[PDB]
Parts: C-alpha cells; sequence; structure tokens
C-alpha cells in the first residue's frame, strides 16, 4: 500500500492533475535547488485508474505512465513491457537503483516531492479571508472543533482560526522555506500540520474536527451571536 | 429471513432513507445516510444509495434483488464497477446497500452537457465548465470498457449494459451497475435463457433476442449501443423505430447510422461491435486497448516514450 511520501494521489479534486504537478514541482526544485530525479506520483488524468510518475530532469518536468492491471487477481505496476511489480512501492523503489531508459538517455528518479499544493484544495483552507471575515464564519457556528485556515498578506504565514471552550481563538503559523512551524513544532506542509492536529489536541484538547466553509454553513450555519 | 451474511449485514437501524433517486416497472433506489459503515468508525456518516423492492413487487422479483446481491459479491471491487457496502437481509425488507453516485446516470450526464446551439443560449446559462469536451466522452468510453474488461475476466455476463445503467461519480468516475440481470458462466461459457420475461430488445444482440443466447459477445453488442448513445449525448437507439419492426430491421442487417460529430473509427468501433458473427467482435480487451490508444492520441497531453 502506498501511506503519502512522494505519493501524492488526488490533486485539485480531480481538476488540473498535470499542471498542479507541473507548479508543485518548477517553484520547489527551482528554488530548493533539487538534483535531476526528483518525483511525485500521481493519479492520473488521462487515464482514469492508472497513474503518472511526475518528475524533474534538466529545469523541465516530464510525466511517465505508470499502467496498473487488475487481472492476474493480483494487481500490477509497470512502464515498460520488459518490467513488472506488485505494487508502486516496489516499483518506485526500483526505478530509484534503476534508471529510466527512453528515447533521449536513462535517469535514475533521486529523491521525493512533498504535498505543498495539497492545501489549496482542502475545505479548510482559504487564501483571501480576513480575520474577521473568518470569525464571522466561525460565529455561524455554535460548536467546539470548527475551524478554518486562512492566508495572510505577510510573506509566508498562515492563521488557523478555530472555536475554542464556544469562543473563537486564532493561532499563528509561519512558513519557513519548505517547512512550516506552528510555534516551536515544525511539519512539511500546511496539510502534514492539519492532519496531525485532527487526531491530535490543538488547544485545551481542542482538536480541528470540523472544516469550515460555505457549504460548510450551509450544513450548521445560521446567523452570528457575537 | 434468509441467510444472513456477518460480512455484508448491517444493523437496520444505522440506516437513514432519504428521497427518490430513480425508479422503474418493479424496483426503486433510494439516498440515505450509513451510520458507522466502517467498524472503526462507529460514528462516521456515509452518504450511500440503497436498492429495494418496490410495493408491488412479486416473489419472483426477491429472487432477482437477492441474486443481484450475491453477484455483485463475487465479482468483487473494480475502479469503474459500483461497489457494495453491505445489506440489511433479517427481519424486514431486504435492503442492497451500495455506493452512491451523485452525478446520476450517464444518459442524464450526458443530456444536461448538450450545447444550446447557434443563435441560441441557455439559461440561467448553467455551469459552461462541465460542457464535456471530444477527451472527455472517449473516456467515458473507455472505463466503461474497462470495468466490462473486468468483469468479463470474472467470467460473467451483464446482460443490461445501456447509458442508464452507468452511474457518474463527484469526479467523474464512470461505474457501472445494475447487476439483477447479469450472470455466471465460470464453466459453461454462455446463458440460454430458458424461461420468459422483460428484456431492453434495443440493446440486445441478434442472437440472445432470436436464440435466447447469451455471452461477453453479446454485451459487446450492448456496448456498441452504448457507444452510440454515449457519441450523441444520450440519444436513444433506433429512434422513431417501433420495437415490432426492429426485429424485421435486425434480421435483414440494419444497424444504426454515425452520431454526428463522431470520427469515422468510433463508428467502425461500433460496427464491430455489432457484427453479425458473435466470433468476429472485438472483446472487451480490444475494446480497452484500442480505446486507450484513442485516448491518448484525442487528449493531446504529452507522455514518455519508452520504446
Ligand atoms: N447509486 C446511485 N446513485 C445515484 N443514482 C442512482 C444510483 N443507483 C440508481 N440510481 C438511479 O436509479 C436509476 C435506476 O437504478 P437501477 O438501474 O439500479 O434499477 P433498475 O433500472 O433495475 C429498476 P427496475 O428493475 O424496476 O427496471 C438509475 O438509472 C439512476 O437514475
Ligand atoms: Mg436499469
Amino acid at each position: 500500500h502506498s501511506s503519502e511520501k512522494w505519493f501524492h494521489g488526488k490533486l485539485g479534486a480531480g481538476r488540473d492533475g498535470r499542471h498542479i504537478a507541473e507548479r508543485l514541482l518548477t517553484e520547489y526544485c527551482i528554488e530548493t535547488g533539487a538534483p535531476d530525479g526528483s518525483f511525485l506520483v500521481r493519479e492520473s488524468e488521462t487515464f482514469v485508474g492508472d497513474y503518472t510518475l511526475s518528475f524533474w530532469r534538466n529545469g523541465k518536468v516530464q510525466h511517465c505512465r505508470i499502467h496498473s492491471r487488475q487481472d492476474a487477481g493480483t494487481p500490477k505496476f509497470f512502464l515498460t513491457d520488459n518490467l513488472v511489480f506488485d505494487s508502486l512501492y516496489d516499483l518506485i523503489t526500483h526505478y530509484q537503483q534503476v534508471p529510466l531508459r527512453c528515447n533521449e538517455f536513462e535517469m535514475r528518479l533521486s529523491e521525493p516531492v512533498p504535498q505543498t499544493n495539497a492545501h489549496e484544495s482542502k475545505e479548510w483552507y482559504h487564501a483571501s479571508l480576513t480575520r474577521a471575515q473568518a470569525e464571522h464564519m466561525l460565529m455561524r457556528v455554535p460548536r467546539d472543533g470548527a475551524f478554518l485556515v486562512r492566508k495572510r498578506n505577510e510573506p509566508n504565514s498562515y492563521a488557523i482560526s478555530f472555536r475554542a471552550e464556544g469562543k473563537i481563538k486564532h493561532c499563528r503559523v509561519q512558513q519557513e522555506g519548505q517547512t512550516v512551524m506552528l510555534g516551536n513544532s515544525e511539519f512539511d506542509s500546511l496539510v502534514d500540520l492539519i492532519s496531525y492536529y485532527e487526531k491530535h489536541p490543538l488547544y485545551r484538547k481542542m482538536k480541528l474536527r470540523y472544516p469550515i466553509n460555505e457549504e460548510a454553513l450551509e450544513k450548521i450555519g445560521t446567523a452570528e451571536p457575537d | 429471513e434468509l441467510p444472513e451474511d456477518p460480512r455484508w449485514e448491517l444493523p437496520r437501524d444505522r440506516l437513514v432513507l432519504g428521497k427518490p433517486l430513480g425508479e422503474g416497472a418493479f424496483g426503486q433506489v433510494v439516498l440515505a445516510e450509513a451510520i458507522g459503515l466502517d467498524k472503526d468508525k462507529p460514528n462516521r456518516v456515509t452518504k450511500v444509495a440503497v436498492k429495494m423492492l418496490k410495493s408491488d413487487a412479486t416473489e419472483k422479483d426477491l429472487s432477482d434483488l437477492i441474486s443481484e446481491m450475491e453477484m455483485m459479491k463475487m465479482i468483487g471491487k473494480h475502479k469503474n464497477i459500483i461497489n457494495l457496502l453491505g445489506a440489511c437481509t433479517q427481519d424486514g425488507p431486504l435492503y442492497v446497500i451500495v455506493e452512491y453516485a451523485s452525478k446520476g446516470n450517464l444518459r442524464e450526464y450526458l443530456q444536461a452537457r448538450r450545447p444550446p446551439g447557434l443563435e441560441f443560449s441557455f439559461n440561467p446559462s448553467h455551469n459552461p465548465e462541465e460542457q464535456l469536451s471530444s477527451k472527455d466522452l472517449v473516456s467515458c468510453a473507455y472505463q466503461v470498457a474497462r470495468g466490462m474488461e473486468y468483469l468479463a475476466s470474472k467470467k460473467c455476463i451483464h446482460r443490461d449494459l445501456a447509458a442508464r445503467n452507468v452511474l457518474v461519480t463527484e469526479d467523474n468516475v464512470m461505474k457501472i451497475a445494475d447487476f439483477g440481470l447479469a450472470r455466471d458462466i465460470h464453466h459453461i461459457d454462455y446463458y440460454k435463457k430458458t424461461t420468459n420475461g422483460r428484456l431492453p430488445v434495443k440493446w440486445m444482440a441478434p442472437e440472445a433476442l432470436f436464440d435466447r443466447i447469451y455471452t461477453h459477445q453479446s454485451d459487446v453488442w450492448s456496448f456498441g449501443v452504448l457507444l452510440w448513445e454515449i457519441f450523441t449525448l444520450g440519444g436513444s437507439p433506433y429512434p422513431g423505430v417501433p420495437v415490432e419492426e426492429l426485429f424485421k430491421l435486425l434480421k435483414e442487417g440494419h444497424r444504426m447510422d454515425k452520431p454526428s460529430n463522431c470520427t469515422n473509427e468510433l463508428y467502425m468501433m461500433m460496427r464491430d461491435c455489432w457484427h453479425a458473427v458473435p466470433s468476429q467482435r472485438p472483446t472487451f480487451k480490444q475494446l480497452v486497448e484500442d480505446l486507450d490508444r484513442i485516448v491518448a492520441l484525442t487528449s493531446n497531453q504529452e507522455y514518455l516514450d519508452l520504446s
């Protein structure tokens, strides 16, 4: 099975998965000065059901189709007709040691790539929301655990707004290059950070349980108290 | 009360019924909420669809629904097949609980994506972003081929492949549904209808129509008709032709015409599926592979060629 890692899965809730993966690898590699072979495995947009191996090679991101076949009872994965594996893992593992022979030349995949855009499609994430604008949304939700994550004007920084003990409370998150810091705490990306506190307590044992948005209000939201 | 199944049986009270989603002569599907479908998540509510018999259902219909439920357990999970979630078989009405397809059946999906026409515009000018492209249409045919291919590898014939039986999910994934007429032919390699009854004639192959002979070959015929349905964006097969005359038309080598705005290869694909010699029609493995190539070629998205 796949447990995140280079495995990003669905990108953009099924929308513009290739494009989203190109900007995710470009700006990431250009900055971090990534070596050739940097990659991620995403769901295929063109061939529904199959996968795609997207990677960085000479200032350019290229995609490779990962065929899948579930006929022999056991799933099968391959990039070529002469080599097959029982899992994406054994397949990715393999092409890390052994190169990729194509028309141009060969290439061994080097290092994974984190999910830096994963939050841009999530329900709780907002790109342009004022604090009051956010407080007003959480004001219409008379509960504890409801939350959201807005991006602030200040470069590389996001706030986490939530309802603790029946009262609005906010939290500061700061982007440090390619890692997110929640005060002293450090994570790989917003989605890895929210994922964590969706289980663990974020404040007084208050955990992020109820993402909030327009439709989320159509399910809970009334008119706002104060 | 019939053989319960601890594997699928779900407490009848952990299911909250909602509004209708579609009906027929004797059968109905209704939206519902399933509490704690997964044992590790006893309080997580999952939107689902529940299939059940109508008020005027007969003994016969019940056995058909039992069968339908058994078929889905024997076929297994697949990306393009609606997956079975569970059932309520004891002390009350039989409920077959299945995955919920938020965009309905393919026929409806396609029609709601049809153009306005020249000099005409839509009101209230609905989502212009969901208007399907030629790439999206091939992708739908491909997905259904992949699901049928898997079904054939499981030695099963659907016998009721039609756009009304292909469901579309939230992210636009095709899900083959309605296995009430499906049959297992693991060793025999064919099914011969003994009794009589209701049948989707406009989708049935000659031999299944006159000789009552069903195989993967007749499913492929139905798939030819499905293709026509897709490329006409929800048209009706053999429009205006009375069923009683359909018999005469088929016996004389009549095939439907090419849907406007449809390459010749895709029309040729339909023709192959409608071949008079069953053994000459493509199998689903050939349809997936052909459709694979067309999808790769229609979507001008370049990939690494490793050969
Ligand atoms: N999971 C689902 N999600 C959304 N809609 C569904 C659905 N399952 C069925 N429907 C709706 O109900 C319709 C009929 O469902 P289905 O084909 O399973 O029953 P059926 O056609 O066998 C009834 P009958 O046996 O009386 O002819 C579908 O075409 C669709 O409109
Ligand atoms: Mg039906």
